[PDB]
């Protein structure tokens, strides 16, 4: 610790006092995954593989849900020419859970392929078919020439995701759509993960149908109604899970975490220091400071005889003692060190000489002498008048 | 027939669970107070949602059909229930098929969402219950009609209305505020509480919309509109205000007219060689003034810059509710200086200020009662009798204890800077590790703020060298004491001080660092303060503690404001009963209201919001995909997850600074106010001021210091005469052809013999050479009396 | 002792942490692929220079605007100082103040300045007592049923006789009519006792 | 005002000011400080 | 005279100044192409209007 204080003050003498080095974490140390346990392989192949496909100014549509989606085949097939994905990368399908799937799939030219891209007009792009220009899905087209009608116009801009009905790069392209629901609901069309089992009163990484996060999961009270999922506090962040496998609802609080600070004296003095973690109780010091993988020295900073629990924190490496001095560096709620017989020593400082005025109805105190004295009083007045450049700097 | 719906049709808007917290949501709800169609076979429209109502016992009601034309040439759902089953289809050639006294609430919307609630009724009830949700069909078709199969039932249509629903421990919505209601509930909806104090808040801002649009090319064009806000388009720039005929005469070549600040206003019509001045259409604020909730309902709208008679028009009246249009109209305007005042009365008397306006216009909740208007009142008018002879002199005195607050240190808060930013992101750390050390400037500005506070503490509150005790004999002279010196038999505070501090009452990096010294701790700096100040008088802060008996101590300071020690000495009873009905009286008051700590109020008010806004401020997108560090990574590639994630860098960098700046100036705010009191303790307290409303309004006898969360609070011994006198005075006093002056005092008359008095107290005296002395000549001063001195 | 005079040096450290914080926020990249112009423009286009160019400028005008409103905060803190400065100039050097804690601990005699570098130091004379003794003391005096009262000062006594003394320093002086005035009568002052006054 | 700027009157007009200060000077001419304490 | 009441006038051009440099501030183009929001809305698409 001596010389990480060293380190963060960018110095090789030290100033007596307490110093900010570093900050408190607790590793995770299970990863929690869980998943619906649906057997049900997701119909892919009725969508990919039908013969028959819709004109483009008729769009075939189909709904998905209530699958297990498995992108490993599309994305590692070769009969796609273009596989373009926007919001979301094409490797993280594998792993991402998604509640409603919307497979739209046409023929176009070659020429109109490019135009199947948000933010984009044209003959096909603009009077026949729009996309949003956030838009969360992933484009597939491949040419059906060896396999195997465009809108003239219309009044203006159909909106996007709207089908109205009325009244070399010429090959024809097959082109499917996949455009995945993100909105706040539970998840329904996952992939292809392994669950894992369910660990409490550990500092985890779980995983409840793709909500990712790190915390201590512990069973809870909380009146959860059958068709609410989790719960937010006052800053709008998780606080309970319903479990996707059972009817258990699960708190979440984060890992533990603080600020570590450094209580030293001068460096011509002693090279002895104490060390005072924030805000958490002394028996998770040793187990989240890293002290197995840190070297012998920050060993002897995690445990010891030498423990006191204070308001301000666990101080570690200092002696405490029942009598009351004069604060020397303060660490808070009245508790101050010091180095004295010499090691570093913790008390509650003294306020005063304790003293009682003999006060009576007729009795006065008057001086018969009386003393001198100069006392020095510094004031700043002024600072260094410096001006800076801007359009130079 | 049309009903009142009363404030139910409330359902849950997601499936996110909440508690013992008020949020707000936008989404379609039934208006408060609406009106519903009642049928005692109809077909009806849909158009956004239906909340229908069904008061039977029998179960007449068994089904519903929705669709655009029911009858072929598209797709029909319907929902039909029989015994203990409902059957839902979309029907053949059907799509979709799904089987699963008593007031029934149904919320129908389209995906098609169905909320229902079941409840017992002994005319629709008044009340609150919510709608939990109940069918979620994926359907996905489009309905523009519906009917119902079966005598009674209620029918009413969905709104875009933001609404503010209060959740309770168990996560039941008990209460809902319709933001778009009234003014009352918009400014609920603004404070984001069910609770409004006294006074003005701005709520809503006000402007005045385009009617029509012109355009105007030189020799398609369209003919210009005067006096109306219009979105112009002149040659090639564009627009929006109003154009009026304009007595500036441009130069042959010359188009437009630019303000000093690079504004156009001025334009020259193409066509006809005319120049018109362009003025935006009225804009503004607009603010309600009310009284407290719980004492009247009835608020006023002011309406800031704009004339009093184009209210109604450009504010969407006709659009608003019915219960908004009220506060429009009504003959009980008022056109201010600073607005169009509605809805309250217009008073030719004058009060004192209770809700300010401006220009000197207050409001208050006054006499039936209702809001009034009028011009605040400076005072009582007054004219002192005066005169060339005349003096008034007092013969009697009051003593005031006054009670001054100041507040002293803050909450040291500390914010984890790269937990608050990056927080458990490997990738996002070493984003952040570019932007250089804006991240240990904070870090160290926040150091600096929180040390400051514990030096402020220090400073007001350690002034004392020792600690000083009473002694367990309390008899001093009749003065009680008992009120603020500290109570042994439970934080050994006083009373006074118990009533003070009863009165005012960690994540994602935040921390609260506790304070060096504890309530305890200056509880018993207080508690020394006190006793030195008793048992010693001013010694204590001169130097070593000289006891002295409290008489003459008071004998001391009337003697140092001006008065002789024998008017303390013969009314010693008096005084100590007028300072201990004072004491009484003060502590009276704290125990009866609650806004005399107000200003330590405001400080944690103020540090409260400051912090919730910093909290809040990690929810918002910032331009990127998502405001969640952990999807973005888990959902994108790191080519642009980068670039989302400098996008949130930037934003939460920002709102830090924004923080740390405000933080920084609202410290130096307090530590000069910690300065002021510091000051203060050391003058009031520590020894008799001289200065002049400084320790108090009178002349200050001493004063007592006091504990409070952050602050001190000053209890001012002072001495005010209460009745006076008049009497005939003269400059001088001519004996033997000598003129003679008063060593300390005035010449008085009552009528026939002249005496001899004080300043400050009324006290007659034989003139004597002892009392005057002698100073030239009688032919020299103007005024001169004849009269005798006596030797 | 050399940590006398560290006010003084606060905020000359302040300053210089300040001005170093600056100098060092050029280092940064900001996003861009280099923290030099020279670099970046003589390796890149002017399409993709201007990308780099509008990082830099970004960082660096944050940099400059952080800067200066830490400099104006300083500044009025130390604006305040300086009158706090010039009113103990102008009240305890000009004169004698009778203000409490104000020019030091003590009854304020007198003070004197010197200069610092960027600030002044007041050397502060006052007047504190050293040795106390007790007394016996009445609120006034009864001779012929009228009430005494001293015009400044206390009764004292050592024991057997009654003397009247100053407030801030032990006198003894002969009761008598010239340091004491008669008011009122002997049956209203509570605590006063009996003796003689000389005439 | 042409671009969301406004100017809030001040509460005290200036001839409410003129006769705060014509009260003090006539309190401080006719009674000197007493009026203030 | 005409330097006595320079200490009010200093706050009145001071509050001046400011407002007139805050709406000068409005006919920047911060980087963008053009400083007119209806000329960029006009002339842009959606994805470089944004
Ligand atoms: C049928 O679908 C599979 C995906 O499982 C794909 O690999 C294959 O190429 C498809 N068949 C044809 C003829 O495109
Ligand atoms: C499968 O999940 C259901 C909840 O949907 C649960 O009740 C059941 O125990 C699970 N079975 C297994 C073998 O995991
Ligand atoms: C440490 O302090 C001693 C005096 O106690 C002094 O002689 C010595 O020079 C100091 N060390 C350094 C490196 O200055
Ligand atoms: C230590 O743990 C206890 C409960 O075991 C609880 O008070 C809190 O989590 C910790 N206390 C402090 C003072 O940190
Ligand atoms: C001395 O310290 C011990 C250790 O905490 C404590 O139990 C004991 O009460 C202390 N003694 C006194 C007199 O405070
Ligand atoms: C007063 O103190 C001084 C030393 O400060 C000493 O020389 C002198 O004798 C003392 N006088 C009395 C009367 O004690
Ligand atoms: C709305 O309902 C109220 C109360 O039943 C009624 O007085 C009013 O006439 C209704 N509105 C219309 C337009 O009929
Ligand atoms: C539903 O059909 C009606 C009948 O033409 C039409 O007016 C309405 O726009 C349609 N709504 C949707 C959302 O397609
Ligand atoms: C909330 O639940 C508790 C169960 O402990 C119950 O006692 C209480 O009455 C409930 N409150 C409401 C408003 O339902
Ligand atoms: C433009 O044409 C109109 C036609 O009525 C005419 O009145 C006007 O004078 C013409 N203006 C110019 C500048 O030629
Ligand atoms: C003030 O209003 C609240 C809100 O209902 C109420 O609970 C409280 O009793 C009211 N205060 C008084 C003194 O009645
Ligand atoms: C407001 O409108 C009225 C209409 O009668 C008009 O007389 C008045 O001049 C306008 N302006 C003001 C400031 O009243
Ligand atoms: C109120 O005062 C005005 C003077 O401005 C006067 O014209 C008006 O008649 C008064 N109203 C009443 C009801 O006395
Ligand atoms: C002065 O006022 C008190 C009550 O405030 C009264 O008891 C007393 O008699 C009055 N003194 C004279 C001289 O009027
Ligand atoms: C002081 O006042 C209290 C009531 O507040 C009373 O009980 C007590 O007798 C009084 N006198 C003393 C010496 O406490
Ligand atoms: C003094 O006389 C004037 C005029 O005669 C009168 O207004 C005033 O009230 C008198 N003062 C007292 C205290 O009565
Ligand atoms: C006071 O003024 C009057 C004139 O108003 C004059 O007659 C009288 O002599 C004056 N008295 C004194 C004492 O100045
Ligand atoms: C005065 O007498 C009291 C009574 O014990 C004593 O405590 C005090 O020290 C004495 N004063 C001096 C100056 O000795
Ligand atoms: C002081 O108090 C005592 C009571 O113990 C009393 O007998 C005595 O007369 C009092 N003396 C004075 C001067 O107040």
């Amino acid at each position: 610790p001596l010389s990480e204080t060293k380190c963060t003050l960018k110095s090789f003498t030290v100033e007596k006092g307490i110093y900010q080095t570093s900050n408190f974490r607790v590793q995770p140390t299970e990863s929690i995954v869980r998943f619906p346990n649906i057997t049900n392989l997701c119909p892919f192949g009725e969508v990919f593989n039908a013969t028959r496909f819709a004109s483009v100014y008729a769009w075939n549509r189909k709904r998905i849900s209530n699958c297990v989606a498995d992108y490993s085949v599309l994305y590692n097939s070769a009969s796609f020419s273009t596989f373009k994905c926007y919001g979301v990368s094409p490797t993280k399908l594998n792993d991402l859970c998604f509640t409603n799937v919307y497979a739209d799939s046409f023929v176009i030219r070659g020429d109109e392929v490019r135009q199947i891209a948000p933010g984009q007009t044209g003959k096909i792009a603009d009077y026949n078919y729009k996309l949003p220009d956030d838009f969360t899905g992933c484009v597939i087209a491949w040419n059906s020439n060896n396999l195997d009608l465009y809108r003239l116009f219309r009044k203006s801009n159909l909106k996007p995701f709207e089908r109205d009905i009325s009244t070399v790069g010429y090959q024809p392209y097959r082109v499917v759509v996949l455009s995945f629901e993100l909105l706040h609901a539970p998840a329904t069309v996952c992939g292809p993960k392994k669950s894992t089992n369910l660990v409490k009163n550990k500092c985890v990484n779980f995983n409840f149908n793709g909500l990712t996060g790190t915390g201590v999961l512990t069973e809870s009270n909380k009146k959860f109604l059958p068709f609410q999922q989790f719960g937010r506090d006052i800053a709008d962040t998780t606080d309970a899970v319903r479990d996707p496998q059972t009817l258990e609802i699960l708190d979440i609080t984060p890992c533990s975490f603080g600020g570590v600070s450094v209580i030293t004296p001068g460096t011509n003095t002693s090279n002895e220091v104490a060390v005072l973690y924030q805000d958490v109780n002394c028996t998770e010091v040793p187990v989240a400071i890293h002290a197995d993988q840190l070297t012998p020295t920050w060993r002897v900073y995690s445990t010891g005889s030498n423990v006191f629990q204070t308001r301000a924190g666990c101080l570690i490496g200092a002696e405490h003692v029942n009598n009351s001095y004069e604060c020397d560096i303060p660490i808070g709620a009245g508790i101050c060190a010091s180095y004295q017989t010499q090691s570093i020593i913790a008390y509650t400082m003294s306020l005063g000489a304790e003293n009682s005025v003999a006060y009576s109805n007729n009795s006065i105190a008057i001086p018969t002498n009386f003393t001198i004295s100069v006392t020095t009083e510094i004031l700043p007045v002024s600072m260094t008048k410096t001006s800076v450049d801007c359009t130079m700097y | 027939a049309y009903t009142n719906s009363f404030t139910r049709g409330v359902y849950y808007p997601d499936k996110v669970f909440r508690s013992s917290v008020l949020h707000s949501t936008q989404d379609l709800f039934l208006p408060f107070f609406s009106n519903v169609t009642w049928f005692h076979n109809p077909v009806l429209p849909f158009n956004d949602g239906v909340y229908f109502a069904s008061t039977e016992k029998s179960n007449i009601i068994r089904g519903w059909i929705f669709g655009t034309t029911l009858d072929s040439k598209t797709q029909s759902l319907l929902i039909v229930n029989n015994a203990t089953n409902v059957v839902i289809k979309v029907c053949n050639n059907c799509t979709f098929e799904y089987v699963s006294k008593n007031l029934r609430e149904f919320v129908f919307k389209n995906y098609f969402k169905i909320y229902s609630k079941h409840t017992p009724i002994n005319d629709l009830p008044q009340g609150f219950s919510a709608l939990e949700p109940l069918v979620d069909l994926p359907i996905g078709i489009n309905i523009t009609r519906f009917q119902t199969l079966l005598a009674a039932y209620y029918v009413g249509y969905l709104q875009p209305r933001t609404f503010l629903l209060k959740y309770n421990e168990n996560g039941t919505i008990t209460d809902a505020v319709d933001c778009a209601l009234d003014p009352l509930s918009e400014t609920k909806c603004t404070l984001k509480s069910f609770t409004v104090e006294k006074g003005i808040y701005q709520t809503s801002n006000f402007r005045v919309q385009p009617t029509e649009s012109i355009v105007r090319f030189p020799n398609k064009s369209t003919n210009l509109v005067k006096n109306k806000c219009v979105n112009f388009n002149f040659n090639g720039l564009t627009g929006t205000g109003v154009l009026t005929e304009s007595n500036k005469k441009f130069l042959p070549f010359q188009q437009f007219g630019r303000d000093i600040a690079d504004t156009t206003d001025a334009v020259r019509d193409p066509q006809t060689l005319e120049i018109l001045d362009i003025t935006p259409c009225s804009f503004g604020g607009v603010s309600v003034i009310t009284p407290g909730t719980n004492t009247s309902n009835e608020v006023a709208v002011l309406y800031q810059d704009v004339n009093c008679t184009e209210v109604p028009v450009a504010i969407h009246a006709d659009q608003l509710t019915p219960t908004w249009r009220v506060y429009s109209t009504g003959s009980n305007v008022f056109q201010t200086r600073a607005g169009c005042l509605i809805g309250a009365e217009h008073v030719n008397n004058s009060y004192e200020c209770d809700i300010p306006i401006g220009a000197g216009i207050c409001a208050s909740y006054q006499t039936s009662q209702s809001i009034i208007a009028y011009t605040m009142s400076l005072g009582a008018e007054n004219s002192v009798a005066y005169s060339n002879n005349s003096i008034a002199i007092p013969t009697n005195f009051t003593i005031s204890v006054t009670t001054e607050i100041l507040p002293v240190s803050m909450t040291k808060t500390s914010v984890d800077c790269t937990m608050y930013i990056c927080g458990d992101s490997t990738e996002c750390s070493n984003l952040l590790l570019q932007y250089g050390s804006f991240c240990t400037q904070l870090n160290r500005a926040l150091t600096g703020i929180a040390v400051e506070q514990d030096k402020n503490t220090q400073e007001v509150f350690a002034q004392v060298k020792q600690i000083y005790k009473t002694p367990p004999i309390k008899d001093f002279g009749g003065f009680n004491f008992s009120q603020i010196l500290p109570d042994p038999s439970k934080s050994k505070r006083s009373f006074i001080e118990d009533l003070l501090f009863n009165k005012v009452t960690k994540f994602n990096g935040l921390t609260v660092l506790p304070p060096l010294l504890t309530d305890e701790m200056i509880a018993q700096y207080t508690s020394a303060l006190l006793a030195g100040t008793i048992t010693s008088g001013w010694t204590f802060g001169a130097g070593a503690a000289l006891q002295i008996p409290f008489a003459m101590q008071m004998a001391y300071r009337f003697n140092g404001i001006g008065v002789t020690q024998n008017v303390l000495y013969e009314n010693q009873k008096l005084i100590a009963n007028q300072f201990n009905s004072a004491i009484g009286k003060i502590q009276d008051s704290l125990s009866s209201t609650a806004s005399a700590l107000g200003k330590l109020q405001d400080v944690v008010n103020q540090n409260a919001q400051a912090l919730n806004t910093l909290v809040k401020q990690l929810s918002s997108n910032f331009g990127a995909i998502s405001s969640v560090l952990n999807d973005i990574l888990s959902r994108l590639d790191p080519p642009e997850a980068e670039v989302q994630i400098d996008r949130l860098i930037t934003g939460r960098l920002q709102s830090l600074q924004t923080y740390v700046t405000q933080q920084l100036i609202r410290a130096a705010e307090i530590r000069a106010s910690a300065n002021l009191a510091a000051t203060k303790m050391s003058e009031c307290v520590l020894g008799q001021s001289k200065r002049v409303d400084f320790c108090g309004k009178g002349y200050h006898l001493m004063s007592f210091p006091q504990s409070a969360p952050h602050g001190v609070v000053f209890l001012h011994v002072t001495y005010v005469p209460a009745q006076e006198k008049n009497f005939t005075t003269a400059p001088a006093i001519c004996h033997d052809g000598k003129a003679h002056f008063p060593r300390e005092g005035v010449f008085v008359s009552n009528g026939t013999h002249w005496f001899v008095t004080q300043r400050n107290f009324y006290e007659p005296q034989i003139i004597t050479t002892d009392n005057t002395f002698v100073s030239g000549n009688c032919d020299v001063v103007i005024g001169i009396v004849n009269n005798t001195v006596y030797d």
